[PDB]
């Protein structure tokens, strides 16, 4: 069977080169060329424990759109788990009884490794594990960086803000660290700096990075500028200095931009991408979010069919 | 008395009083050309008028139009090289877009990134005034806000 | 293509006379003969912003019986416009890169005009912007007024109870000043009458209207009687003196109804229709609801087909 | 002169965009006697200035002081009867009441019907002014932000 | 008539030399030989619109012990002002014409000051307006300071805390400023450092001040140790990182300090000073408390009395 069939999809630390590669040129096939029936006859359960728009909506359109059903909560308050008090790995050792594909989205870190455990053979795809990893969030932002700057080795790219709670640059850095000559410019400030193991993860590999106190300082060299949100909701009561962006970009910044250079958000964006940004060239991240739908559905399709999609 | 200009837009014929109101409303003052205005100046045609200046600034026909809402009976004078090239009256515009708030409270336009626009109709008397957004209708009057 | 293929459906003020039959005789089409499949492979985002039971479950009920997908929310809360805050225009714009039309419910006033702008070429379906606007009632109203009175120009139209935030009859006012001949009898209390602009509407075509302060007096003379809800959500502090309905209706004083007199109601009812109206042959108003599953499949029908159905 | 008024007041060398808020500031529009404004007139020294001349209208005391702390620069002229009777730069007072507002947020100030009052230090780096109620000094640069 | 007779003691700034020393000579006398009824048939106000034990209780029992009698509120909850919505400057109008003295507390800054523009001819006595100024807590820690040292010239004096919103330091300093050769060092987190008004006041004066690390580094010069508690309910939530004490006092820092060393607290005291050094011959912070009496007698004495002999 194609090589993540009933994989579950937890971490971007246990995925390889081989493995990503193989995502996006199923997303491509599958882009040029839909299949609306490849899921016919399975039911997937959308489990979202914490919020959100992007994740729980392109994954539930991309189940449809190859033709599988959907089941599920987008808030714990009215599941048994919610009002009765009943554990999770309960919720999880019967849901894995009704559906063939398990979508979880949990506020602690471990949440969905936690449930391959009482999933018995039922695959777990992971949507946000607290501050921790969002592999699928990795797998489009891949696809977009691919798509615009034609490759996926030797860029130049700069994360901009809460790197330390920020699940989706936690699981960008360790990919693209699989790829030759990746340079990378973190922008954040002290307290919300980029996790030490992902840094000594770096070092092992022999990648350069490089702190940078301004977008200025990074502006012409880089390829890929990938903001990020301060992630509030997340923030310990001494972060709250640090709640407003202290990185905001607007329009005049990108007067010495490279011609191909991408602004890239995961989104919601509140203060920090200013909207005179969404006119210029540079500005992809919308793109990037309806990439989603492509990304997705590649990597349904694989965990639930033996056969590679032509 | 007032000044002469080489090339640009003189906007003459403003009701006293409204010439400041205008230079509010629409950002006249804010430029680095030279403007000349004269508040309270005799006109006889009307006892006292108000006249603006811009040198080497002109305004386009919706501009001008804008105008209308306040200052009808302005002459906007075109004028090229100490030549009167035109001479511009305003007409209602159909529809005014990012001066005015809509008094309506729970309209989207409050809490989203847009521009305003009015649709204007001219009804009985004053003004009216419809919100693109919100779809009320307001006097003209109760736009201009307190 | 059918004339509303792709069109916005945001107030009934932008539609014709002719759009509004095209509407209903696909409705009575549809009625008389379903197309299982009309909708197959498409997505329809449902999103409510504000409470509901009728609009929001017709229209997902009519996208179903029209073999179409519906995605979507029934509270802001868990969206990251709920929790993260983003704007609704950003909100919109990611959603246009996943279905194929959005039917949006909203509580400010000019919500699903501002999702235009942002659903780039996707279709906005409005179903209700705050105190403004619900075209789709409007639709199934007219449906069921054509069923029961056999036309829609020259009849005697009451309307009671709360005119200044009904968003159900400041569109139906507008539908019914587009045929010929018909009558308005408007009955409110002075706080909650009527809005001005419907009312310069009405001169303008010298369409007849009078406000009375019984429904006594117009009894006799009606042909349909549109009930509605006072706004308890929507209401100024000031306006508190009026929550309950005035105007209350009880079967005794269909003494002297007209034997076609109905009596219709958008719902929610609370006080104002007294429950022994439900079992006159004037008490149409469940009636009424049903007709909205075939007014909402021959508007999407409409809207995502090319080819007048039939 | 380059215009002329029988009694009044000009104020010359107004820094470039402080004159129309000096206009609003004073009030100086509620008036119906001649106004010229020249905004954006050259000054040598320092390339734009704006100018204000009032006709048949002097500046109050307050007014004069708060052009200290808006316009140092700005002299203002006493014309009668065409003659410069008097030309006057002014100078920083010891303490401005009621068109300040103080930048501590929780000062009493804010809630209660009284005039705000600031003590000016001159600071040989800037102005700082201190608030009569809450005794914090503030930059003038703070206190004039708008 | 003594200088201090119907003054309103607000801010330690409007003070002399001169008039601290008089409170004090008086204090000692009061402490000597107590006064039983020499405030007798004068009612004073409390008006205490936050939070008090020492202030509000020292104050009243002071009145009781000269034999006025006491009206006020420990709490803005239960006046009409906190009810119904009555501004401070009517509040204090009236009260002005029903008593002899008005001591206040109040949490913004200058509600002192703004008080006597209503007074009248009463005299306002401030018992601390938001973080500005505490002059009655200067006087009762001047007279404890003399009291050890005798002097309040030539000392070595630390404060330890938040110097930012230390109403209580503020004055202090500000006193201290008024005798010869004094020197401070100041120990605090930047982010709750001393105003620079109070330093620049310094500087002009040519008094010496310095900025330290630690305890240890200035123990063995300092004569009094003064230690502030970090006022939470006044910090601002980008200073929530600063809400436990950075600074903490054991009985084992004391190792190196002068034998004469006196440790002063304004109190409440949270975790800054460890209850072990409650046992040591340094530890007066209780002392001072109870000193608080005989300062606010003597206050009281010399605003209302026009000639005291004692
Ligand atoms: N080149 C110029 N520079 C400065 N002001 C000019 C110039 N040309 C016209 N103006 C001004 O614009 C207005 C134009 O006057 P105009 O040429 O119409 O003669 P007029 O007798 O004033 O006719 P009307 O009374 O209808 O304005 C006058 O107020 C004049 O000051
Ligand atoms: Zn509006
Ligand atoms: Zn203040």
């Amino acid at each position: 069977a194609n090589p993540l069939y009933q994989k579950h999809i937890i971490s971007i630390n246990d995925l390889s080169r081989d493995d990503l590669n193989l995502v996006l040129a199923t997303a491509a096939k599958l882009k040029a060329n839909p299949q609306p029936e490849l899921l016919k006859h399975k039911v997937i359960a959308s489990c979202f424990f914490e919020a959100s728009t992007r994740t729980r909506l392109s994954f539930q359109t991309s189940m449809h759109r190859l033709g599988a059903s959907v089941v599920g909560f987008s808030d714990s308050a009215n599941t048994s788990l919610g009002k009765k008090g009943e554990t999770l790995a309960d919720t999880i050792s019967v849901i894995s009884t009704y559906v063939d594909a398990i979508v979880m989205r949990h506020p602690q870190e471990g949440a969905a490794r936690l449930a391959t455990e009482f999933s018995g053979n039922v695959p777990v795809l992971n949507a946000g594990d607290g501050s921790n990893q969002h592999p699928t969030q990795t797998l489009l932002d891949l696809f977009t960086i691919q798509q615009t700057e034609g490759r996926l080795d030797n860029l130049h790219v700069a994360m901009v803000g809460d790197l330390k709670y920020g699940r989706t640059v936690h699981s960008l850095t360790q990919a693209l660290a699989k790829f030759d000559g990746n340079r990378f410019y973190f922008i954040a400030p002290d307290a919300l700096a980029m996790p030490e193991y992902i840094l000594d993860m770096l070092d092992e590999k022999g990648i350069a990075w490089s702190l940078h106190s301004s977008i200025e300082e990074v502006m012409a060299e880089v390829d890929i500028l990938y903001m990020t949100r301060v992630q509030k909701e997340r923030l310990d009561p001494s972060e709250y200095a640090n709640v407003k962006a202290q990185f905001v970009l607007r329009a005049s910044d990108l007067h010495n931009a490279k011609a191909n250079m991408k602004v890239l958000h995961p989104l919601p964006r509140v203060d920090e991408i200013a909207t005179d940004v969404d006119k210029t060239p540079h500005a992809w991240y919308f793109q990037q979010a309806g990439n989603g739908i492509f990304a997705r559905q590649a990597l349904l399709a694989l965990v639930l069919n033996r056969d590679l999609v032509l | 008395g007032v000044e002469a200009i080489k090339r640009g837009t003189v906007i003459d014929h403003i009701p006293a009083q409204i010439g400041f109101k205008l230079l509010s409303l629409f950002k006249l003052t804010e430029t680095d050309q030279r403007i000349t205005i004269g508040l309270n100046l005799p006109s006889g045609e009307m006892g006292r008028k108000d006249l603006i200046k811009i040198e080497n600034t002109f305004l386009s026909e919706d501009q001008v139009d804008q105008l209308a809402l306040y200052a009808p009976q302005a002459t906007v004078n075109r004028i090229d090289n100490y030549e009167v090239v035109g001479k511009s009256r305003p007409s209602l515009p159909e529809r005014i877009d990012n001066v005015l708030v809509c008094p309506n409270s729970n309209c989207i336009s409050h809490a989203e990134p847009v521009s305003s626009s009015f649709a204007v109709r001219k009804r009985a008397n004053d003004i009216a005034l419809k919100c693109k957004y919100c779809e009320k209708e307001f006097s003209h009057n109760v736009v201009l806000a307190n």
